[PDB]
Order: structure tokens, then C-alpha cells, then sequence
């Protein structure tokens, strides 16, 4: 929305795919952290 | 480069040079708001073009107007940013013909996407007329007596309530055209206009930017 | 030795589960409203895909 309301330039589904791709980018960096954690030093339940 | 194609190497150099200038002109073209002035003969587009002749361009964004006879060429181009329809509301009888012209402009399916930056022009002379007794709208548009000044339609301080009644009557007679055809793909923005007014230009720029935003709001489906 | 954890049967586990289910129900309600009213400009102005 910021890009829309700042695009004073007359001419700046693919956009929706790009939105989902950006969300996937951030979440996927966290997925990388999570997966490294889970198969390198998995958590455990301890009594 | 290796430069090994002889006459063809000269041709390659020429083509690369031409492509460089094509990109250089694309820099200007992709940023220019192109606008057309469908002003009537009596409308008063002379005032606007005189103001533009004074100094068009705003900040760093460029603007390019065209002005202008039957229109077999108005439908040929749909890349225009918006239409600037000067109207001389001072002449009441020619006002109806201007309203019909705006009907034709707004209902042209070829320019369906195109918004219009409407100008009620020479409205000060309308004030001079209506303060006098000669000018009677009841003869030409009889519905003026049936009209009421809208408190929503914000007036200007130090203005005759009958002046506002008349002026708002002209403008909403024009805006009946826009609101009736609420297509959304194109909106009409009216602005009161007068001669010897350097401010007119910035209004266009303002309005222009607005349309662009809506177009983006249309591409990204936000609106 | 008493085995201790946050339990489903524990009375406060009941309260926490009720609040989590209430949150899920409210999210479902909001989603349903944004589906039935998907074309209202207020909803569309919020990038309804996201």
C-alpha cells in the first residue's frame, strides 16, 4: 500500500504471487533456522 | 569491441547507438503525463494555455498537453493520462451544449478508462453575471429554482449564497454525468477555474498524481 | 513422587484451552465475515489475500 501511495510515477495475479513470495522469503529464513535447530540439536522432553 | 563485421560492424554499432537513444527517450516517455484539452471554442481554454505559456512541468515529473472538428482521432489514443475539459459556465445557454459535450466525452467507450480533470472556468464572470439581475438561469435551466445549496458542498467564505447555489448547480449538473456512470475505472474531478490564475497548473499535477494512485490501486486490487 | 506439568485435566488447563478455542472461533468468524463481505471496499482495502 505504501508503494501504491508513493508511486507518483505515471506507470510503475503476478503481484499476488509476489506478495506470497515475500511472505515465504521471511518465513523461509525462519524455517531454515528452525530446521537447522531440529536436526542438528533436536529438543527433548526431560523428567 | 572485437569490431570484426566490416559494414555489418558499422551496422551493429549504429543499431546499438539507436537502442541507447531509444532507452534514453524511454526514460522521459515512461514518466510523462500526457494530457489533452477538449476545450470548447467559447469554453476559455485560452486562459489555461496562456498560464502554461507563462511557465508545462511540475517538480521533476513532466507533463505534455496537446489541445486540438469531428473527432476521428480522439479514440485512436488511450494512453492519455486524463482529459482537461474547460467549461465556460458564464454563458448559460452554451453551458447546456458543454454539458452534452461532457456526456459524449464521458460515455466514449474507447476512452472508458480515461479520467477527466474538469474545469469550470471563468466562474468569476459567472459571479458578476449572477449578482446582476439580467442573468436568469430559470429560463435556460429551470430546475435552478428546484435546487438547494448543499451544506456538504463546502462554499467559500465571503460568497453570495445565490452565487454558490448557481455554481453548485452547474457543477452537479456536470457531476450527474460522472455519478450516473459510476464505472470506477474513471472518476471526474471538477475544479473552479478563472483567468489570470497561476494556481491552475498545480491542480492538474495534484489531480494527475491521484489518478495514477487509483490505477495502482486497480492493478493490485486494493481499491 | 507427584508428576507435574500443565495438564489438559488441570482446571487452569481447561481455562487456557477455552481461551485458545475462543481465539480460533473468533479468527474463523473474522474470516467468514471477510468472505461474505469480500467485495465491500473496506475489506478489499486490506489486501484481502494477505
Amino acid at each position: 500500500v505504501l508503494l501504491v501511495f508513493e508511486a507518483k510515477i505515471p506507470t510503475s495475479w503476478w503481484g499476488l504471487n509476489l506478495q506470497f513470495l515475500l511472505v515465504f522469503l521471511c518465513t523461509f529464513m525462519q524455517i531454515v533456522i528452525c530446521v537447522i535447530w531440529l536436526y542438528t540439536a533436536p529438543p527433548s522432553s526431560y523428567r | 569491441g572485437c569490431t570484426l563485421s566490416a559494414e555489418d560492424k558499422a551496422a551493429v554499432e549504429r543499431s546499438k547507438m539507436i537502442e541507447k537513444q531509444l532507452q534514453k527517450d524511454k526514460q522521459v516517455y515512461r514518466a510523462t503525463h500526457r494530457l489533452l484539452l477538449l476545450g470548447a471554442d467559447n469554453s476559455g481554454k485560452s486562459t489555461i494555455v496562456k498560464q502554461m505559456r507563462i511557465l508545462f512541468q511540475v517538480d521533476k515529473v513532466n507533463f505534455h498537453m496537446f489541445d486540438v472538428e469531428r473527432r476521428k482521432w480522439i479514440q485512436c489514443f488511450n494512453d492519455v493520462t486524463a482529459i482537461i475539459f474547460v467549461v465556460d459556465s458564464s454563458d448559460y445557454n452554451r453551458l447546456q451544449e458543454a454539458l452534452n459535450d461532457f456526456k459524449s466525452i464521458w460515455n466514449n467507450r474507447w476512452l472508458r478508462t480515461i479520467s477527466v480533470i474538469l474545469f469550470l472556468n471563468k466562474q468569476d464572470l459567472l459571479a458578476e453575471k449572477v449578482l446582476a439581475g439580467k442573468s436568469k438561469i430559470e429560463d435556460y435551466f429551470p430546475e435552478f429554482a428546484r435546487y438547494t445549496t448543499p451544506e456538504d458542498a463546502t462554499p467559500e467564505p465571503g460568497e453570495d449564497p445565490r452565487v454558490t447555489r448557481a455554481k453548485y448547480f452547474i457543477r452537479d449538473e456536470f457531476l450527474r454525468i460522472s455519478t450516473a456512470s459510476g464505472d470506477g475505472r474513471h472518476y471526474c474531478y471538477p475544479h473552479f477555474t478563472c483567468a489570470v490564475d497561476t494556481e491552475n497548473a498545480r491542480r492538474i499535477f495534484n489531480d494527475c498524481r491521484d489518478i495514477i494512485q487509483r490505477m495502482h490501486l486497480r492493478q493490485y486490487e486494493l481499491l | 513422587k507427584e508428576i507435574e506439568f500443565l495438564s489438559w485435566t488441570e482446571p487452569f488447563g481447561i481455562a487456557l484451552t477455552l481461551f485458545a478455542v475462543l481465539g480460533i472461533f473468533l479468527t474463523a468468524f473474522v474470516l467468514g465475515v471477510f468472505i461474505k463481505f469480500r467485495n465491500t471496499p473496506i475489506v478489499k482495502a486490506t489486501n484481502r489475500e494477505l
